[PDB]
DNA sequence: AAGCAGATATCAC
DNA sequence: GTGATATCTGCTTTGGGTGGGTGGGTGGGTTGAGGCAATA
């Protein structure tokens, strides 16, 4: 048989690299990377392009210019690098991604002399198809002589053997595929565009086709920027083609024996190896092992610092002069409580919501604005939404269907992290019933033509309000200055007033605050810790679930009997329930692993502030 | 909004009739002047990008300390008597200030762009801030979207029907 | 009517 | 006498409603009237 010489002689060199490249500590890279192909899940390894440039040019250049070609070639060295250990089956396939392109492209660029070659494009994720099977060499038997045929490749369309593999045997037509002994793959298509920062001015989007495969399926979402490294190819019109095994199913070029009188036409689909993020069972010992060792110990300074509560308070809202109460608030929301379900299987929630009732220009959302950028899943909205979805689900109808579906709201893309509310008292009707049951609950359900749902909800809320008068009235109480009812009142835990204090000396502390903000943007802020410190102390503080010690069951029974006896907005065990949360947060905060006295009284002092500022003026 | 600025139409005779040559005289326009008002608009749309390019404005301390006293007088004016002024105007101000000075090709933000950004802000509140019935400093229309005036009318109404 | 799949007789070497 | 290779024969096609809505609208067909949810 024919020898593809550039082929193999790239396949040697790519062992070679595999073999023999060394990283910085003087061990192979890839060694120990490839041993982690053992398990049946992963079938793919990662290499870096720029590691194979430093040890080989030649190699990688012939790489770059041949890659369609030469693709095979390299699994196939992978293969071999990875066939010493016993786990691996004979039959498992091996791919190789390459990570680390240094030149990218514009989709506009992948013209016809790109096609087979190495590139890197990226884009905006449209549309995801679902995974598929596809075969890429099938096992045939022979029904003249029973003789079993195998490796037979694919083109696009289901091919059979061309010839029987017994030289006696004349046979053309009839054979048999058996799906036990072929290949497959794993197949997904999706359907990108163009980001709006490549899209040239005036100009119509141009999307793509790109082809994953192997672990690359369901790896990228709709509506996320990706870069994706690969090929260029050209994909026939299979309806055109007939096979012996496969009819043609209902210009171009002409002539060939499978096209009969027809034509054959290509459009141009990118064949992904690689595909990243634009711009890049938990447990608490599993948190620490993620963390390199000094990540570590300044999350055990910060554990150990006696001062946490206020640097902290000090390191997220350094733009904002004074309300220190409100930053303890937000603080102990970010923490959290412990949630827990009953020996009967219903849920106590365990988030806490806090809501901030301000003057005009008082920078509630600033506060806001500061807890979006520090959480990794916090979402930002309004009261008064620009979709029917609003802060919860809706029910809209796909005109060609007829079909009835969900459009999610704030509240549930916000699942399992913080949403930020805007303007919480321009709700409408039907997120202010529907926010009962999502505040308390934490779920959302549905009963509407076509659709019967129940929808999770497990968020903290952080809410801004104006009051009814447009200003503060000191005169009257909270609840008489804004417009939220008592039940939802109910459901908050924290409720903190910014006032307007017409006070020559605020008005000259708050402008000096924003102007040197704005004359020194480096050199203004002085964080006691860095916002990645503080993300990296919150991940491993969630892990803690603090108990609830004896002492302190009594100093909250105590405290309980004490609101009810001082006491349409009353004492109920909600706030009981909120109490025992901020307890839990206040030990938390700490790294705890018990409930001590101490965090009973925080918690106690900013919840009774909270509450008499909604009963009394 | 930064700055609201109302074009209403006066009664005045001696401004239509002002009015009216001008419309005329641009309705007889030569091709003379409408070729060197393009070539203008073409040194206009490069000295823009130019300034969009190579100029980043920075605030002086003598700028800042301009801005934090503008700040307390504009303050200062509702505290006499209501709220004059609210922080959020500072920061107009500001990118006002900013924007004068890229105007110059300036990197440096100075006390003139800051005179000139309070006389714009200060004109513009006078062009929408006022109130029909008493003056202009009160700029509650604009935060709460109610007359002062109005809100004690409405004040004095529900209590008197509460009576 | 138009064209591919299958069957089969037929020239040539 | 075997390997092409030229001739002959039978299948089914079309989009279509006598081929079904007990095939399915991700296999593809204007126009109007009729329920929904969100709407005002
Ligand atoms: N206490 C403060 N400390 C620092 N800056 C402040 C303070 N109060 C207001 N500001 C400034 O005011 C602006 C914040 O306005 P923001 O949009 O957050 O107000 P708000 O409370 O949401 O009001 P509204 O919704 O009515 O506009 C920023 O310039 C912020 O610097
Ligand atoms: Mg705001
Ligand atoms: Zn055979």
């Amino acid at each position: 048989e024919v020898r593809d010489e550039v082929a193999e002689k790239c396949q040697k060199l790519f062992l070679d690299f595999l073999e023999e490249f060394q990283s910085s500590d003087g061990e192979i890279k890839y060694l120990q990377l490839a041993e982690e192909l053992i398990r049946p899940e992963r079938n793919t390894l990662v290499v870096s392009f720029v590691d194979l440039e430093q040890f080989n040019q030649q190699l990688s250049t012939t790489i770059q210019e041949e890659f369609y070609r030469v693709y095979p070639y390299l699994c196939r060295a992978l293969k071999t690098f990875v066939k010493d250990r016993k786990e691996i089956p004979l039959a498992k396939d091996f791919y190789v991604a390459f990570q680390d392109l240094p030149t990218r492209h514009k989709i506009r660029e992948l013209t016809s002399s790109r096609i087979g070659l190495l590139t890197r494009i990226s884009g905006q994720v449209v549309r995801t198809h679902p995974v598929h099977p596809e075969l890429v060499s099938g096992t045939f038997l022979c029904l003249d002589c029973q003789t079993v045929i195998r490796d037979v490749e694919q083109q696009f369309k289901y091919t059979q053997p061309n010839i029987c593999r017994n030289p006696v045997c004349a046979n053309r037509r009839r054979f048999l595929l058996d799906t036990n002994k072929s290949r497959f793959v794993d197949f997904q298509k999706v359907r990108i565009q163009e980001t709006q920062a490549e899209l040239p001015r005036g100009s119509i989007p141009r999307s793509l086709e790109v082809i994953l495969r192997a672990e690359a399926v369901e790896s990228a979402q709709a509506g996320d920027k990706c870069d994706f490294t690969g090929t260029l190819i050209v994909v026939p019109d299979v309806s055109k083609l007939s096979t012996p095994g496969a009819r043609a199913e209902t210009e171009g070029i002409r002539g060939l024996r499978a096209l009969g009188v027809r034509d054959l036409s290509y459009r141009l689909v990118f064949l992904a190896c690689c595909v990243a993020p634009t711009n890049p069972e938990q447990t608490a010992e599993s948190i620490k092992n993620q963390m390199t060792v000094k990540e570590w110990e300044k999350v055990f300074e910060m554990s150990q610092d006696k001062n946490l509560y206020h640097n902290l308070c000090t390191s997220l809202f350094p733009t904002i002069h004074g309300n220190d109460e409100v930053k303890r608030g937000v603080l102990l929301m970010l923490f959290g409580g412990v949630p827990k379900t009953t020996g009967e299987g219903t849920s106590l929630r365990g988030d806490i919501n806090v809501c901030i009732v301000g003057d005009p220009s008082t920078a509630k959302s600033q506060f806001l604005k500061h807890v979006e950028e520090f959480s990794p899943r916090a979402v930002y909205t309004s009261g008064k939404a620009s979709s029917a979805a609003g802060l919860t689900a809706a029910v809209v109808r796909d005109e060609e269907s007829h079909e009835f579906v969900i459009e999610a709201g704030a509240l549930m893309l916000a699942d399992n992290g913080v949403c930020c509310i805007d303007e919480f008292d321009k709700m409408d009707v039907r997120d202010q019933v529907a926010i009962h049951e999502a505040m308390e609950q934490q779920t959302i359900s549905i009963t509407k033509a076509g659709v019967k749902a129940t929808l999770n909800a497990r968020t903290s809320i952080l809410a801004a309000a104006n009051p009814i008068s447009g200003h503060y009235d000191r005169s009257k109480s909270l609840k008489q200055n804004i417009n939220l009812s008592a039940p939802i009142m109910s459901r908050f835990d924290l409720f903190f007033i910014l006032v307007d204090e017409c006070n020559e000396v605020t008005d000259y502390a708050i402008a000096r605050r924003i102007v040197d903000l704005h004359s020194r943007i480096e050199e203004s802020i002085d964080r006691v810790y860095s916002l990645d410190d503080i993300r990296r102390y919150l991940l491993f503080a969630r892990q803690f679930k603090p108990k609830i010690s004896k002492e302190s069951e009594d100093f909250i029974v105590e405290q309980y009997k004490h609101l009810r006896q001082r006491d349409s907005w009353r004492i109920t065990v909600r706030q009981l329930e909120s109490m025992i949360r901020l307890s839990e947060a206040m030990a938390r905060m700490h790294c705890c692993d018990e409930v001590q006295p101490k965090h009973v009284k925080e918690a106690f002092r900013l919840l009774n502030k909270s509450i008499i500022r909604v009963e009394t003026p | 909004f930064d700055l609201i600025f109302l074009l209403l139409d006066p009664q005045d005779e001696a401004y239509d009739r002002r009015l009216a040559h001008h419309l005329v005289a641009l309705y007889y326009q030569s091709e003379e002047q409408a070729e060197e008002e393009l070539l203008d608009m073409a040194v206009l749309k490069d000295y823009i990008a130019y300034a969009h390019s190579t100029i980043m404005p920075r605030l002086s301390e003598e700028a800042s300390q301009a801005l934090i006293e503008a700040y307390v007088d504009m303050r200062k004016i509702g505290s006499s008597r209501m709220v004059s002024a609210y922080p959020r105007q500072l920061e107009s101000l500001i990118r006002l200030a900013e924007a004068h000075a890229k105007v110059r090709l300036s990197n440096k933000v100075e006390a003139i762009d800051v005179e000139e950004a309070k006389r714009l802000h200060r004109e513009a509140l006078k062009q929408s801030a006022t109130d029909p019935r008493t003056g202009i400093v009160d700029i509650s229309i604009l935060t709460t979207g109610m007359s002062a005036t109005s809100r004690k009318r409405k004040e004095e109404l529900a209590e008197a029907l509460k009576k």
